[PDB]
């Protein structure tokens, strides 16, 4: 017997070489293979497959490879590949991707993918599945911006902040040992994965290394502390010998170097470069050029994404709001001026689309959006279709290459920078299960369900009181993950070395899963995932025009979004 | 009596900045093709390499502006601006590694200065 | 719906200006809370019918004149912001000195 | 170089001298003294002077003279001065009040006020920052009345109560051993300081004194339990012993006493006088006189204050309501005619005025609004200065006695009367770090940010998905202070010695800070902070006239309130 | 708009008044929630107004009467307490048997 | 008023159908979450009324035509379910394909 490809994709998702439209963009995506066994889906419910003695085991004890949870017929959209599969869940870990289903009867199931009496089932067929998103510029200002970045998809916030105090309102910096440990204590009631970065500024040593003993997983150099040169050598001094990232906003009024000043202070260290363009700070008006060099890991925050007929009359007025900028303030307006460039944000789109900037982020509250990480990846993709068309590499009218480039900005490639991606980032076996469930309608805008540590933490459901989940209002809401002591079993808590050595975890009393920060110092662009691309990135002092192999960056900015307006309330 | 919720009414009279310490005028060019900004309380020897000026000057000195301000220098830009005598211990630590002590040493200083390339060194 | 916590936070801007307008439909000379709410819906639904962030950076000065709020209000009111999603996305506007 | 006085306030905050209107009352305060060095203020940003090798210390570890947290130029307003200072923050305590920086390059920097790579920064400059509200009649009734008491600047509830039982609704207690035991449980949960009163009824010593022991903080002597002679002495000889407060309402219907009598029962030993005007209870008519003993820490509750034209309509009402009175029985109606009174209402201002009442609190959820103990000190004060003209000890045409005669009525006073001083109820260094930030405009309305032990605990803040945070709709939110396990180190339980002693914090799992009521038996009215006057209050028996030497204390009602219509949405 | 906790709860009473008065207008005789909501809601506004707490405890018997609302549901309101900002501060007020 | 937590909830729908109504009484063509609000709020004034789930399962499919919303809306949305108060108690009501 055969069923015909349409209501197979309807019964069970799309399978080889299908295409998904994401959300309502352009961009389409292809599924490159697909690991049942045709006639063998593993399905729950009423009458189906996952039934004791059927495709469920009834034999074997939780040990014996049986699941925790299996999400049934996922299509993953990751750095590894575009592909159908199930996924195997246990001990909060992703451990098989692949088959499940019972090998009493059913061919080609995964040995450590059993269905038993110990397993959960999540339906993922007609959903799009990915790593949950690693934002690595956080401030940690306002505790209702956990909810924001979970409702886009974000499972890791990394960054700083001591709440609305104006040096965290500026700066992702949790100053010293006691500012560190409070936010460490306060993490405990966070649904989200955290890691904190301590300040980078200080003349001696032992001042910052304190940091990253008291448990910071690793530092900022800010302008606004200090960007010198000395602040940031002894900042790369102590990451060297710790293991942890160091990210820089660098000194934007030049005022104690340039650009290659800056280079020099790094001399060749491993660096993460935050809002790369500059809007968000940076050497005006060349900073963007730091994503040429092999030791920089270069990220952009989200405002400036992607480019459109409404960024810059928003971004002047938004920079003179957040700098007290005052028009009648001649030196106020050529900082301004000098600072928002439509030369160097349209240059912006087309270097994440060559994959020369490796990676996005929030700059959540302090100068970008704690939601729309996910969501303007897309755009900027779907832009980037429309104008300069398929890439190269591309193959059968898929935008499967593009789709890898850009799902990597937001998962795999912060979790490398950051030294945590031998615990998240990715879906791959053997680490962490925070997954985001989509609906292929909702892509990228609102995640169906986020799975932290292999338990629901956030979900978009409906009336509590209702018959059925599904009825009005449907709005995102915090799941049992997120309830009682298992916000600490679903939720890490990402640390130094020296910390974790230290034991701060048993001193502060923390029950979060504790992750290691390591293998931060011997990485470089090399090693972003699809991104990976070194040039001589050449800024033009005076018309600020951004060139690359000799070749002016520029495109148009677009008068409309699609993830937009079809989708938003307000 | 119209009321301005919160309004001051400041007392009369003017404030001065860094009353009773010495000032010094003296001429700064940005020699570079970028803007540089300097704040209110940088060791103004200290400042960005390609701003010309005599370097012996703004030993022990910053700009004596209002706390929190900074003189700006566009490509190209030759102006004079006025310092004041760094207070307290009389030490600059960090920055741009020229000083790490006190700032008494002005040929250890002008030495750094000179090795590193920070122009106007005699 | 699918809501996310700002379109449900946001929602309650929306009413608050709805009390504002009665409460001014009637008369009242607004107060400050009531002057805000006004302005900001006003950004928001601007932003929903697809004006320019310069447009309501302009329009969003005229919503309310000194003669429709009490006595300090203006001067109370440095600046409104409110984020809303244009077509091309969720831009910032902020009104800056709206009610001389 | 010259700065004018315009502009140096509006970039510091103001100077020596200068004036500023708290909210939009008719009075003004002025700056008393300034620590700063005129060209070395302190200020954190882009460009600014808290950066490395400059304003901020590169050398220093924490332990070193650095601190935690700097709020810089801040307007105190407190009872110890009116007076501009950097204010340091050091393991959750204040830990110098002065001029900070870095004595690098910085002159006159307080020697323990080091900013430094451990230090956080809260900008202050063009705030009035006080110390938290101590609230002393609280009834614990609903969860929800705790934001509504930080959104008004109130840090620390005492009072008593188990939730919405009808005990709890009428009175301050939480009565016996195991309620005691389950409210200091809930009150892990509450991001507020938090000392609970029990029971202060018995005829034996045991029945009381086991209630200190299992972790009361003070008694409530309450007229519906029965505030015989023999509660009283009780209490009493149980407080004396046990070295806590008593609270009293006293027996309103005046059926085992009249005023004599219950003062007689106290006996010299110090008292702390609840809702002393008595419309929240009391002997009828003449409560009031106890405000002018020497042994009597007198407060107020809110609702009387100040006296308007709805006062009365409003509270004859209220107590139908609250007490279930019938208009159709004559004793209902002579007792609301007996206990609701214009004469002793419009006295109550003056009293206050005149330094004879000591005391604000709320009488939250019973017969007060816990919001505005706050929000009517500050209207009262307004009514006094337009009735009665600036007080004789004014100078310059500035409010700074009745300011501080104020501001000290809900800070200090209530701490004192407590015997919690010594950790909170002002800006002294050495005490713990509850601090409100209001802007001026705001002033004893809405709070801007409340810090608890030295982190925001709570804020008004906007949009959590916007760029900024500053966007619509900015409301009252909790802040990281109040999550995970950080709501442990930012507030205090106050408890008994003898509860402390015993162990019962390691008994019940508590995991705040635990502060320690002491030297409330050693006080009296002369202990009062700019309210210590005492005298014979005459309070007639026929037409409640009330006398202070010779002198009918006597004013009109207000039509109109600052801090009213202008602010609030409802 | 700096909205306290009471200004953001009390906002759903002006909702729930809205809905409540929309429901009368298309001829319902009213429930015992819509029937709370519309005079308390009244009441606030009234406050907002500038009535004294005496005019609203006359005009609040008023709002509604037996035959703009359901069987049982003036036997069902005994009173109707609501605290709303007159011109001199926040006061109670309590309408007594509001639907006769 | 008593709420219960679903009351409270579903006042949301009504005021984002509020929003949504005068949205497109100026003109607009309406959004995924404004078009699902616009239905829900029949559904759930359909059952105050006292209509019927088979009246409302009709009714629910003409509220909106595919002129009144943008592009792709009409596909989004598969069904709208609501559950509310009938005269006979809560039902639930699912309309099936809403805007064609
Ligand atoms: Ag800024
Ligand atoms: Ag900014
Ligand atoms: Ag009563
Ligand atoms: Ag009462
Ligand atoms: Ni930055
Ligand atoms: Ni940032
Ligand atoms: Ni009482
Ligand atoms: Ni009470
Ligand atoms: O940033
Ligand atoms: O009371």
């Amino acid at each position: 017997m055969k069923i015909n490809r349409q209501q197979y994709a309807e019964s069970y998702g799309p399978t080889v070489g299908d295409q998904v439209r994401l959300a309502d963009t352009d961009l389409w995506i292809e599924v490159e293979k697909d690991y049942t066994t045709y006639g063998d889906e593993a399905n729950f419910g009423g009458g189906k497959v996952l039934r004791e003695g059927m495709g469920e085991n009834g034999t074997y004890t939780r040990t014996e490879n049986v699941l925790d949870l299996l999400l049934t017929n996922a299509l993953i959209l990751d750095y590894t590949g575009i592909y159908k599969a199930d996924i195997g869940v246990k001990d909060g870990y992703i451990v098989g991707i692949g088959k499940g289903g019972n090998p009493d009867i059913m061919d080609g199931v995964t040995p450590n993918m059993i269905v038993g009496t110990a397993t959960e089932v999540i339906a993922a067929e007609g959903k799009i599945v990915t790593a949950g998103g690693i934002d690595t510029h956080v401030h940690f200002i306002n505790p209702d911006q956990v909810d924001v970045a979970l409702a886009n998809g974000i499972t890791t916030l990394f960054g700083g902040g001591t709440g609305p105090a104006e040096g965290s309102k500026a700066t992702t910096v949790t100053p010293g040992p006691w500012n560190i440990e409070k936010m460490l204590k306060s993490t405990e009631g966070l649904p989200i994965n955290v890691g904190i970065l301590g300040k980078g500024h200080g003349s001696s040593i032992a001042p910052i290394m304190e940091q990253i003993d008291a448990g910071a997983a690793g530092l900022k150099i800010h302008e606004d502390w200090g960007a010198t040169p000395a602040s940031i050598d002894r900042s790369l001094t102590v990451a060297d010998e710790a293991d942890v990232q160091v990210a820089i906003h660098s000194d934007t009024l030049n005022e104690a170097g340039f650009l290659e000043d800056t280079l020099r202070a790094i001399n060749g260290r491993v660096i993460h470069s935050f809002h790369v363009e500059g809007a968000g700070g940076g050497h005006a008006p060349d900073i963007m050029a730091m994503a040429g060099h092999p030791n920089v890991l270069p990220s952009s925050t989200n405002p400036t994404r992607p480019f459109t007929v409404n960024t810059i009359d928003e971004h002047l007025d938004m920079l003179m709001v957040c700098h007290h900028l005052k028009q009648n303030i001649p030196e106020d307006v050529a900082f301004a001026d000098s600072r928002i460039r439509p030369e160097t944000i349209a240059a912006e789109d087309i270097l994440h689309d060559l994959g020369i900037i490796s990676m996005m982020s929030t700059d959540a509250l302090a100068m970008g959006r704690a939601g729309e990480m996910v969501l303007r990846t897309w755009q900027t993709a779907d832009k980037m279709k429309k104008q300069r068309g398929p890439l190269a590499e591309e193959k059968n009218g898929s935008d499967n290459f593009r789709a890898k480039r850009y799902v990597s900005k937001y998962t795999i490639n912060p979790a490398i920078a950051q030294g945590i991606a031998h615990e998240v980032g990715s879906i791959e076996e053997g680490k962490f299960a925070d997954l985001v469930l989509w609906e292929p309608k909702f892509f990228g805008v609102k995640a169906d369900r986020v799975i932290k540590g292999g338990i629901i933490a956030y979900a978009q459901i409906g009336d509590p009181s209702a018959s059925i989940p599904t009825p009005q209002p449907v709005m995102g809401r915090r799941m049992y993950g997120t309830v009682g002591d298992l916000i600490h079993d679903t939720n890490i808590t990402f640390m130094s070395k020296s910390s974790i050595q230290q034991g701060v975890p048993a001193k502060l009393g923390l029950k979060r899963r504790i992750g290691t920060v390591k293998n931060c110092r011997n990485i470089g662009k090399k090693d972003m995932k699809w991104n990976d691309v070194t040039t001589d990135i050449d800024i033009n002092p005076e018309t600020y025009e951004v060139k690359v192999d000799g070749e002016v960056l520029t495109c148009e900015p677009v008068k409309e979004l699609p993830m937009a307006q079809r989708y938003f309330l307000f | 009596n119209y009321i301005v919720p919160g309004e001051y009414r400041v007392a009369e009279g003017e404030i001065e900045i860094n009353a009773g310490r010495e000032k010094t005028t003296i001429r700064v060019s940005n020699t570079g093709d970028r803007p540089i900004q300097v704040g209110s309380h940088i060791h103004f020897v200290e400042v960005n390499k390609e701003l010309l000026f005599d370097r012996a000057e703004g030993i022990g000195r910053r700009l004596n502006i209002p706390s929190g301000t900074a003189a700006r220098f566009e490509p190209g830009e030759e102006m004079e601006v006025e310092l004041t005598e760094l207070g307290g211990n009389r030490e600059v630590f960090g920055i741009s590694d020229l000083t790490n002590g006190s700032v008494d040493n002005k040929e250890l200083i002008l030495q750094r200065a000179k090795e590193l390339g920070y122009k106007g060194v005699e | 719906m699918h809501l996310n916590p700002a379109e449900k936070e946001k929602l309650q801007i929306f009413l608050a200006s709805e009390l504002a307008l009665k409460r001014k439909a009637r008369g009242l000379k607004l107060n400050y809370p009531e002057a805000v709410a006004i302005i900001t819906s006003f950004i928001m639904e601007g932003a929903r019918d697809g004006k320019t962030v310069a447009m309501l950076m302009e329009e969003g000065k005229h919503v309310l004149t000194r003669d429709d709020v009490m006595e300090g209000v203006p001067e109370m009111i440095d600046d409104i912001q409110a984020e809303a999603t244009f077509p091309d996305g969720t831009k910032l506007v902020t009104v800056h000195n709206p009610i001389s």
